[PDB]
């Protein structure tokens, strides 16, 4: 249930 | 819900987690290509154990997150871990290519 990628914000 | 708060999220689960390091490989390699995905193995393996705190599995059918030495596409139907992987179709572990668990572990702030 948790992403293995970090949350992109660009 | 951004930046390190992920980070640290996962560093709480990986404390809970059980991680097995898969010992077959993707078809049609060389003995080189073969020893250099061992030896970047062999370093993810250790930052699973002694950084992110998780147990290391013998047994990939007991453990959370499976670590391939490749993309799951590119081992054969008649290896173990395909086997295994094509059985949790009917529903599990996180089955994570070489390339994406490097990718991950660079994120946790351990490159390579």
């Amino acid at each position: 249930s948790l992403d293995s990628s970090p949350p992109n914000t660009s | 819900l951004s930046k390190s708060s992920w980070r640290q999220e996962w560093l709480a689960n990986l404390k809970l987690i059980s991680v097995s390091l898969v010992d077959e490989f993707p078809s049609e390699l060389s003995d080189s290509d073969r020893q250099i995905i061992n030896e970047k193995m062999q370093l993810l393996k250790d930052i699973f154990a002694n950084n992110l705190k998780s147990a290391i599995s013998n047994n990939f059918r007991e453990s959370d997150i499976i670590i391939l030495k490749g993309e799951i596409e590119d081992y054969p139907m008649s290896s173990e871990i395909k086997i295994y992987y094509n059985e949790l179709q009917n529903k599990k572990a996180r089955f994570w290519s070489f390339m994406k668990t490097q990718r991950f572990v660079s994120n946790m702030g351990f490159d390579i």
